[PDB]
């Protein structure tokens, strides 16, 4: 019964991800943004 | 039904939809087919599978437990056994048998006709609270079959969600067919929440506190046939039963 | 009230709502209608489905054994119990119904008639456990209806949360400035979270304590009317009845 | 619908890392066993304990004309193997608290023998649902790091997802409903196997066959 | 509820991190409302207001 | 760090446990909290094996002088239960009530230990869910700030913090100490268990070879 | 595969839970972990059919030699608890006391292993929570700079990675051996028990099959 928390912390995230996903559902990603941490990314990755 | 039943449902439905309609919402809104049958239908896979044939039919007995009715008839009893003491500690056993020969308590029919036929007092005892646990493993036999859907409901309502993101997140790039699969992401969740906590979790403490009531009840009639056996005192008899009573 | 329950909720709301404005907020907009409508009517009904009507009647005493002040003199009677002792031993049990005419603790009363009515060893323990038995079945069953609503009210802080969610989203039509409609939605989570950490379950746990607390001192009381049938020496006595104090 | 949910890499992670977690954490003599357990699990009754108490009864009727000396005609070997030993402990050379401990210690094997059997499907059962977690993760961390165009990180995510669906629904559909099942069906045979000490043990007190059927019915259902 | 359950503390997790992503990816792109109208009559439908 | 460090997430979070804590107990249990930790990082310097000796001794010269000798050697001892038990021996008491009236002392102390440790079980219990608390409190005055993606990723990342105080305190210091208190109070219950065995060995008269037998499978 | 050692994930989550494990437990108890593994991963050279045959000899032995001649049959016997169990029956003690001399051992070796396996069970308690807090301190650095600033992808991994140590660890490693442990123990105390149940039989001079139908119980 130590772990009542995890499973409401759970369903509360779970929510604003779905939020989350739909908003950015209905918004344009400038290309620039998107390479600077894509690039970013992979290389750091170890890639 | 049950009175205490009966308030809860009803400031169950004022609370969760008569709250919702005041901000507007539609009751249509809330029902969604795919939902409900990878939740109910995944629930109840989970029990078929988790319990024999023969558990599962007998669920009408375990809502029958659940939602019968108070009785205060513990309170009659207690003179029955009382005064079939009184007629011990004074007349011939045979009295005990044409005091009890109509009696409409079972248990304690039986149990008066072990001492009547004149067994011995640690012997009866062995078949009194064997004829008890047995009573007491039917019931929690009926709860645990609740006490099992409620504890699949809230994760087939998580592949619920998971069910639900795979479409949405299918179609990122498409606005017109994210709306229709975004809403089984929240009423999946809804309906693994609310089947568990508001039906299933709830019956089974019920069933489990109306059975406490029953096997009390008889706990109290044991003590009854034991101290008839041994010829104690009506006013220590009285004593001792009413330990068991509130 | 019992004094670290002042002090504690007290701290509850500093620290919330202390917290709260720092960060910067105003009150009024924490309170939500139909959030505490969904989140506690929701938990009434899943309590009320969960009990038979005569347990949920008792719930006001449960709160007055959960903030009792603490008198309990237990060591006030321990010199009682010693000096009863003393008087079976000097002068013979039949001297020791004039000390009990009118003792307060009606348990130590009872326990001392039947021993100077002579009753057996094992019947006196038998007839006087079944007394504590019954003191600690009935705590347990005031704690469990805290216990069960401290279960309920997270779930129905999900519940209130998305059924927000789907109205605001459903009836959406609103310019790109949902942040303040979807973020009211978060309420009933702050509602059913809060009242069953700050509320309900900490209930439910200082009836616990309260109830150990109490079948301490009749375990000792218990201890004590074996002692003097007995017949042991006042050194022993004293012994033995300290085991049970802090 | 089944539309494109079948992904091979996602059912190796799951299936592949479940069955490491259960042989690294049990003796290789346990998993042999786990054929006898799924046959506990999915096996027809055919109960016939309505069956052996009439037999148990009649033979308390036999001890208490007829000595136990003609208590040997169960020497027929009544198919229960433990009503058969039982008995032959009842014949003479025995003690009542003696019969009881050798028949008792019986019961206490077989009783642990289910639970054994058990434990594998439910430790299986909570396995499987946090492989299916590395499963994802070890899909993500493959994704973002390879990330080409944002037009693709919809469907890719998608693909990724299914390791997760694959652990819980398997742990909360099959291992977890059968660990379930397996203990349900032992606590079904136990009681069989105490009734049959209650018989055991009257005939030797010779107790009244009115008294039996009272004793032995309370276990019936 | 048993140990069965500790898989949450995982999932947890699993989810925090890709609310990490999709929120992180949100930020960066400003919406365009025609996407935004088009959703809100494509939910309106759905939950039936 | 001076980032990660915060006023109202850390308010939030230990003073709502700290709230939680008081009206979830009597006060006369939360002043004892001190001797709780006091027990969990007692140092160690036990002596069972010093103790053993001596109830050895003690029991051969039971056997040889008579139990009458035994008042002089209990005098001196330091472990307060072994000196009481000997001096019911002494006292010639029964041995079912001397076992009876020693029980009632390690039965105390295991209750004792136990009420230690579940403040700590429940303050560990309680400090997460804060942290959801304080979490939903930061998200219901951010989601505000939608409208710019300027501010919502800078202003969300300070309002996780209180989930991160709420799992840091609760799984790296009060379930923990939590744990170390009932571990330090079994390695007393058994001291307490081999004493027992001792003073009724001593009663019975048994030979030292078997007393020193019986004893050690109290030690490791 | 090289992309998945990150360093600031393996101290979180490692480092953690190594923290979370010493405050948990007495230095004496992770001094003994070792052995932990060592009876998690021997092999079965469980020989209980072996001994079967001895203490049947013995029984036979028993009813026909006496008493005394037992000695000469166990006066080098490999198996120390065997010994001891009927060297206490040729020195005649009575069958209450010698239960309650071999009880003794049985139930510390049943604490010493389960004391093994907590150190184990605990471990994989706390690395998934650690496994939170690094994912929960990793968001707290990706949200802080979410400007393309370039440094969101390290910090990203770090996010991801120390999931990945926090739940592998405890599924594949502390969990699993923790099981091994529990259901070893199983095996020694079963044939412990059956040891017993052989001495004691021995003592109240069971014929042949008797011995054998009891002793069989514990076999498989």
């Amino acid at each position: 019964p130590h772990d009542r928390w995890m499973i409401t912390y759970a369903d509360l995230i779970t929510l604003l991800l779905i939020f989350f996903v739909m908003m950015y559902a209905m918004s344009r990603l400038d290309a620039s943004k998107y390479e600077e941490v894509t690039s970013s990314l992979q290389t750091t990755f170890q890639s | 039904m049950d009175i205490a039943t009966l308030i809860g449902l009803i400031a169950g439905a004022v609370a969760i939809i008569g709250g919702f309609l005041w901000e507007g919402g539609q009751i249509t809104g809330l029902f969604q087919g795919t939902a409900a049958l990878i939740v109910f239908g995944g629930t109840i896979a989970a029990v078929l599978i988790s319990y024999p044939m023969h558990r599962i039919r007998t669920l009408p007995a375990g809502i029958k437990l659940a939602f019968k009715p108070n009785r205060s008839e513990v309170n009659e009893w207690l003179e029955d056994i009382v005064e079939m003491s009184m007629v011990a500690r004074r007349e011939g056993v045979l009295a005990l048998e044409q005091k009890v020969l109509d009696h409409p308590n079972i248990f304690l029919r039986e149990g008066i006709q072990l001492v009547v036929d004149g067994t011995d007092q640690p012997i009866v005892r062995q078949i009194m609270e064997l004829d008890i646990d047995a009573k007491e493993q039917e019931h929690d036999n009926y709860a645990k079959l609740f006490e099992s859907a409620g504890s699949y409901a809230p994760t087939m309502g998580i592949i619920g969600t998971v069910m639900g993101l795979i479409q949405v997140l299918g179609h990122l790039t498409d606005p017109s067919q994210l709306g229709p699969s975004i809403a089984v992401a929240f009423i999946a969740t809804l309906y693994g929440v609310a089947s568990a906590n508001l039906i299933f979790l709830p019956i089974a403490s019920k069933i489990r506190a109306k059975s406490a009531e029953e096997i009390l009840v008889m706990e109290m009639i044991l003590e009854g046939v034991l101290s008839v056996q041994n010829g104690d005192n009506a006013l220590l008899v009285r004593k001792k039963l009413n330990t068991y009573i509130t």
